[PDB]
């Protein structure tokens, strides 16, 4: 424990059976009692307990669950301190996209869940409250830091667009302090791009709205600054239409925060990737985790396609980051 | 303290019901 | 050396028999097949069929795992593709029924054991005061840092008639307001402004009084983990009604498959159906006996296959004879040669177990070698696994005759060399004078007393570096000669260049390690470094210039063989000397200590030592020989014959 | 409070008085 | 005689424990990682123990030259 | 005659004090790592103890030179 | 030299039990904050933990085997 | 002479090396049991006993020491 | 005859110093734990300051052995 | 003859320096955490100047002994 | 006086600066590296960024201080 | 007299002990990412093997400095 | 032989410099890492990593002023 | 006067044993960032071992001074 | 003795000259590692990378001019 | 024992010091130096010369230690 040599040896053994993109080309026509079958030949086989829809769900979270929700327990000390931040990122999106389901009146089994710290259960309990500050109490009984981070973002304001945006500026406030010290390279280069497509996606939520952008504006990014934050704030697309150098060039002509999240979290898998050029540090298992929570997507896309019957054509740009 | 000081509203307010 | 492969490529003049063709070409199993031209072969019929059988294979092998099984081969399942679904169908039901029980009580507990520590907190810190018919209580949990923001909202709202008791636990604190009945809208109302809310309990007991939910959750966490023993009992007696029919359900599918995936790789046209693969010629005869009954239609020969063209596209297998068939073991799962390369299998039995036998050199460890010899090969004779799940260690009783095998050959160079070293349990005979030399001559004279260092230790060292010159020489001669058999010069150059420069580097030690002299030293040096620095201008290999120090390495590498085993030696002899200090010092209760206690230091240090007795000799050849002749550089395609599944029983 | 539950807990009997007297 | 022996003593305590000290150093990760791999797949065990056998050729060269030393003793 | 019965002494220390020391660096990351695999499954106590225990050859290599110099003080 | 005889025996026994209890001390290290890491996720890994951080005694236990060896000779 | 002079470098090896050996071990294992107590209190006693069980280094140390007292 | 006490006063200086470095490789990282606790909660003083003074016994105890030392000098 | 006063001056040494090593790696670790927390939140520095300062009572053990030799040259 | 006295006296006062001024090394490059960075976060971190790094320098000035003492010997 | 033979066998000491510490300092981290790479996929075993055992030319070569040594006592 | 000391004053000189040499090379080491990759963010932070670099490099001075005086005794 | 091939042998023993430290530290982390290489990409395994042969000049150097100092013996 | 001047001169030479080019390695390990990742994320930094790689390289010529004024002396 | 016996024996300790700690300085610099750049040249074959020359410069350390050696080896 504490030690990337014993961490990085369990995580090769998971990176074993990660799923091989044949599976994506050879899935991709076939009718939904042959996808069930096709994926009870792979990992995921095993948390298979039915052959509908909801149980192709189940057994994506629950093996998730297990493979990638247990890498902090794994560890101990400066080793844990750094993969817990990797996990806690997916629970501030699970709240996120929970807290504007809710507000939208959508089912829970029509919402994204990633590979972060609670289990399935738990955010379906806190899902079933009847507010913000409901959802903050069934938080609070696993202890979860962000429980006390909302309750705080719920005495500021109760405008959902501006709940995100402050539960997003504690949530990062909070990684910083935690980062600094913990001597990893691959960690900081990270953290920095995290929080730079994070500013994109704020931007985006609060687009036209009228702004306030030193207010909403996110510290220890590099390659977005309040200039370009100000502008796309005001509805100004130029201002990443003009990017050629950093990694977010190659977001022009983006016109909906459908497309942005898309393109966000393909340069952000690229840049995570290069994480496999270090066998014994915090690279490693940072890759393997957006590989993992990337292949959950596909199958989430997948199973509906199948089941649905959908035209082929459209769901393909959907599901490559090539 | 605050724990006997409800004896005369919160407290009160059950304690009128033996009169009705 | 591995099996020579030529190709058949039956063909005819109707189409319709091709499916009874790959019959009998599964019956007997000798071909691997490539596409006969390319894969362009199928019927929309034969793709509802190769689902269907696909299905029966994907959805036993999935419900075997549910059951905790593995998919092992069996009896095939004896008729219909019609029964095979219908027989799959209620026993995966079944297993993935009992599954979804087990997840569910698994959530259930889980979601409950994290609750009932605040309902009880809370519980606790009430006083019956939720049954109250007068007042009313609201639940709630909070931290230190805003407890005065939730007063403050309490004394802003209601007029001081409220209470709110508290208690801290390991990250935060359990919090009870209480009000008035007319009240607990505008206590809800003033929570809600400090960022608060009534804690929801799990289930529809959210309705139920704190006190009355609490013992709820208390009961069925108590009870869960019951109910689970229940479902793992049933889940388990599910196996032991269904795995023998799962088993047989599994491997009919998998050769169902096996002809219909197959299928594609045959050329079709306007009568045609050709097939194509590469054989053995040991195995001919089989292929001879599977068409003979389709000269009906068929016609059929062996091409001769070429060694230069395809050789990355030829399937290799090995052949060696029966006494170095077993050491495949140590060197088959490293590397697949390419066809046409050397095959290092025949040099594992004559080096390994003599290097083993030199190292340990000690009869009296070679007797108790003999002794798991003749353990190991009761296995082989009842056909008994072994098994031993700390190590997860199986073994098929077919495996185990081939360590039984090696482990002989251990042996016999064991007890020689234990001899040749009068060695049995280090000292014990040499004490005895049994063995003996000079000093105290003995019954029998010690050939090459091991410990006596400054009489031996230049002996066994030039010895131990002479195995070393030997194999480096011969792994480089094979590099030149597999060059030129290819004719390949960048690798000639390589071999003959190394070979010169590592006569060279020797010639030039000898030369400092003693006396210079003209015709037998001094001239061969210098044809050896100028054979080298040709090699390299030739080739222009400039990795030549950094490697030769490798190379020259791997000479010295080989004092080894002395090093660890005059390391085992003397730690041997110690040990049986001092069972002589506890024997000399006192009576007859000595000569028991004595014995007992240079027992229990040599099993610990015979069971701490060997394993590294035993991989010291192997990756001499693994690495300082595999690595000469380019063992590493290619691999060759793995022989993967067109079989059923069932193994011929 | 650690007092505070206490001091709660003495005026819960009120109730119990208000249950006793019918 | 005298610190001849001595000074051959040192010479011994010196080789044998700073080659120790080599071997020690290489099985820490190479154990490490091998207890993990085994923890995530108990089939691991063979793989994890050759690794962790072959830096116990370092400790057993400083020994060659203890030995080669104490038969001037 | 007296030069020796010191220095054969500091021999011994170093051979057994830098072979303590090579123990020590081995167990140090292994022992870690197999306290969290037992406390992740009680069924690795085994795979974790072997690999604990096959470094404690370094230290009777130490103890094998200091007691074959104890014999040559 | 009877006056270095003496002096050099006290220092192989300083180094003996020194560099052993040097040694120990780097495994205590790594074993006990995991154990410390344990413990705090479930009591009951208390035993195990104990075990793994005393077992590490052996190397000094060693060195002083050696130590009281040598001051017999003083 | 050289045994008083050379006898009390031996009594700054043995408590000297064996100070720094256990305060290598109670350097993780304090920050361990610094953050084991502040995520709840109660950890407190498991804490203390780990940190001070290493001081039995420093007691073997000074154990050698005072036997070499004894020889000046 | 000036020659033992030119080594009790190095008994002395290795005694001290060779201990003051363990506290100090203790305190680093009990030091670098206390001050990260107090920042997010400061009821940690008082826990973080008696674990970061523990470590110094280490230190006294070098002392009691250099003034040992200097009462034969 | 000054066998005395040279190696008097070589634990000088000894005690000065290397208690000296000793409270700079303490202050290595525990001043990084202090120099994050007083940039997170200024109302840090106060403990932050008492965590960095403390460590320093290694260094004055180290001349204490060192003032103690001098008085012996 | 006298060769060795003499020569000592320098070993020890090259021992005194050496391994204080490699003291003062080692805790300024974590001191120095978090106030670096601080910096980069924000300008108003530059003070204290340097009391932090200088208060270190406090460890070579009394290993000087002693070797000044024992220059004062030859 | 014999306090060459004495020096020479301290210069053995050297040249074994430091060149075996050398080579597990670099097999402790090129064997614990080998295992690694066996661990996601067996056929890397090869490569793997061969990366660890080269580092095993610094103590052939020390080892030879001792021999040569070993023919001037 | 006790005409020892020119032999000693030089390895008080080498101890003096060549230690204090390594105290700074560890303190650049952390920081020169710190200000390059302050630097590739943002090329404003030259001035600040650059004095923060050459400020560690007085402790490699303080060792040439005690190799300096000792060279005058020679 | 007798003592010279002592300190001559004493002084090769280091040469050679230092260097080969040396490049032992450089081969460990270049080493494992090959092995992280080819278990990416095998067309790596060329550009990772020139990598991990340029540190092997460092013992080549050391152990040229070896020969040179061994002419003297 | 002349003889024991010219060879403890020497060995203080070897102290100076490698203690000091031992302190330039341990400052370029970081600052090289740093400077490399800058330049693939950037080429345009390859001036500055090579700047803080140089400036650590004033440790070693210190410890050389010590050991060239020691040479005068053997 | 004879001073002009000692000479010669503790130049070739300094020339032993020399060299040794030189390349051991280099080699601690190559280590992190040469990791960085295998990764580099993984990523993409471009930085293969800038890499190169990073992991050259060092050896410069070595070099100045083997020049005094060979000064001191001029004394003997």
């Amino acid at each position: 424990a504490d030690d990337f040599a014993y961490l990085n040896a369990r995580v090769r053994v998971r990176r074993g059976t990660l799923l091989k993109e044949s599976f994506f080309q050879e899935a991709l026509d076939l009718s939904f009692a042959d996808f069930l079958r096709l994926l009870s030949e792979t990992v995921y086989g095993g948390e298979l307990a039915g052959q509908g829809l909801p149980d192709v769900d189940r057994a994506v979270l629950r093996t998730q669950a297990k493979l990638v929700g247990d890498l902090p327990r794994l560890v101990t000390g400066e080793a844990r301190e750094a993969v817990r931040l990797l996990l806690l990122r997916n629970d501030l999106h699970n709240l996120q996209a929970l807290l504007r389901a809710k507000a939208t009146g959508r089912p829970f089994e029509e919402v994204l869940l990633l590979p972060g710290t609670l289990r399935e259960e738990v955010w379906r309990q806190a899902y079933e409250a009847q507010d913000p500050a409901g959802m903050a109490q069934v938080l609070a009984v696993p202890g979860h830091p962000l429980a006390r981070a909302l309750r705080a973002v719920l005495r500021e304001t109760q405008d959902l667009a501006r709940v995100e945006a402050l539960l997003a500026k504690r949530f990062f406030e909070d990684v910083a302090k935690a980062a600094k010290g913990l001597d990893q390279p691959a960690l900081r280069d990270y953290l920095a791009l995290e929080v730079d497509a994070e500013n994109l996606r704020t931007a985006f939520k609060l687009q036209g709205s009228g702004l306030a952008p030193d207010a909403f504006f996110l510290k220890g990014g590099r390659f977005v600054d309040r200039v370009r934050f100000a502008r796309l704030m005001e509805g100004d697309y130029a201002v990443l239409d003009e990017l050629s150098g950093t990694p977010f060039s190659g977001l022009s002509g983006v016109r909906d925060l459908k497309a942005l999240e898309r393109g966000l979290r393909c340069v952000l898998l690229k840049e995570a990737k290069k994480g496999v050029q270090d066998p014994l540090g915090v690279g490693l298992v940072l890759a393997y985790v957006k590989e993992r929570e990337w292949e959950a997507v596909r199958l989430r896309l997948l199973a509906r396609r199948a089941y649905f019957g959908l035209p082929r054509a459209q769901v393909e740009e959907e599901v490559v980051c090539p | 303290s605050k724990l006997e000081a409800i004896l005369s509203q919160e407290v009160e307010a059950e304690i009128q019901a033996l009169l009705q | 050396p591995m099996e020579k492969l030529v190709l058949a490529g039956p063909k005819g003049r109707a189409k319709e028999l091709l499916q009874s063709l790959q019959q009998a070409g599964v019956v007997h199993l000798e071909t691997l097949r490539p596409e006969a031209l390319s894969a362009y072969q199928l019927s929309p019929e034969e793709r509802a069929e190769l689902r269907r059988w696909e299905a029966v294979s994907a959805g036993a092998e999935h419900t075997l795992s549910l059951l905790g099984l593995e998919a092992e081969p069996a009896r095939p399942f004896p008729e219909g593709l019609e029964a095979a679904e219908k027989a799959l169908s209620p026993i995966q039901a079944h297993a993935e029924g009992l599954t979804r029980q087990k997840q569910e009580l698994e959530e259930e507990l889980a979601l409950a054991q994290a609750y009932l520590e605040p309902l009880e907190r809370l519980a606790a810190l009430a006083h019956g005061l939720d049954k109250s018919p007068f007042l009313r209580v609201i639940p709630f949990l909070l931290t230190e840092k805003e407890l005065p923001l939730v007063e403050e909202a309490l004394r802003k709202a209601l007029e001081d008639r409220y209470l709110l008791a508290h208690e801290a636990y390991a990250g935060g604190v359990a919090a009870l307001v209480v009000v008035h009945r007319k009240e607990v809208d505008q206590a809800k109302a003033a929570l809600s402004r400090a960022g608060v809310a009534e804690l929801r309990l799990p289930g529809a007991l959210g309705e139920l009084p704190l006190s009355e939910a609490a013992r709820r959750l208390k009961e069925r966490a108590e009870a869960a983990p019951r109910e689970l023993s229940e479902v793992r009992q049933h889940l388990a007696k599910l196996a032991r009604e269904s795995a023998s029919t799962l088993q047989s359900l599994w491997t009919r599918a998998q050769d169902e498959v096996a002809r219909l995936k197959a299928l594609e790789e045959l050329a079709s046209g306007r009568f045609g159906f050709a097939l194509l693969g590469y054989v053995p010629v040991k195995a001919k005869p089989k292929v001879e006996e599977a068409l003979a009954r389709h000269k009906e239609s068929v016609v059929y020969a062996f091409e001769p296959v070429d060694e230069h063209h395809e050789a990355d596209r030829i399937p290799v297998v090995l052949d060696n004879p029966p006494w170095a068939k077993p050491f495949e073991l140590l060197v088959s799962f490293l590397n697949t040669p390419k066809y046409g390369t050397f095959d290092p299998t025949p040099v594992v039995p004559v080096f390994f177990p003599f290097w083993f036998g030199m190292i340990v050199g000690d009869i009296g460890y070679a007797l108790l070698f003999y002794l798991v010899g003749r353990w190991l090969s009761g296995y082989v004779k009842r056909n008994e696994p072994l098994v031993i799940d700390l190590f997860a260690l199986k073994l098929k009783p077919q495996v185990i005759g081939k360590l039984v095998h090696i482990l002989n050959w251990m042996v016999f160079w064991t007890v020689v060399w234990g001899v040749i070293y009068g060695e049995f349990f280090g000292t014990f005979l040499e004490h005895l004078g049994v063995f003996g030399t000079p000093e105290h001559p003995g019954l029998i004279p010690i050939l090459i007393h091991r410990i006596d260092t400054a009489k031996t230790a230049n002996l066994l060292i030039l010895l131990s570096v002479a195995f070393g010159v030997v194999l480096v020489f011969f792994g480089l001669a094979l590099r030149a000669y597999l060059g030129l058999k290819h004719r390949h010069m960048a690798h000639f150059w390589e071999g003959v260049g190394y070979l010169g420069g590592l006569v060279g580097v020797l010639a030039l030690a000898a030369s400092y390690l003693g006396n210079l002299q003209a015709g037998w030293l001094q001239g061969l040096m210098y044809l050896g470094f100028g054979v080298f620095l040709l090699a390299v201008l030739m080739s222009r290999i400039w990795l030549m210039i950094p490697e030769i120090f490798t190379q020259a390495g791997h000479i010295l590498s080989h004092i080894r063989i002395y090093a660890v085993g005059a390391a085992g030696g003397i730690l041997a002899g110690l040990l049986t000397d001092v069972g002589f200090a506890l024997a000399e010092r006192l009576g007859l209760l000595g000569v028991l200590l004595g014995l007992l206690v240079a027992g229990v230091l040599h099993l610990l240090i015979l069971l701490l030592t060997t394993l590294g007795h035993m991989l010291q000799p192997i990756r001499l050849l693994w690495v300082e020989f595999f690595t000469k002749f380019g063992f590493y550089e290619e691999n060759g395609r793995p022989y993967r014959p067109f079989k059923s599944v069932r193994e011929a029983q | 409070g650690l007092i505070k539950s206490l001091a709660e807990k003495e005026k819960q009997l009120l109730e119990r008085l208000e249950a006793a007297k019918k | 005689g005298g610190l001849d022996r001595g000074l051959i003593a040192v010479g011994m305590g010196l080789a044998v424990g700073l080659a120790a000290l080599g071997t020690g150093v290489a099985q820490a990760r190479i154990g490490a990682a091998g207890v993990g791999a085994i923890a995530e797949d108990r089939s691991n065990f063979g793989t994890a123990l050759i690794f962790l056998l072959l830096p116990e050729t370092l400790v057993i060269f400083g020994l060659l030259i203890a030995f080669i030393l104490n038969g001037r003793l």
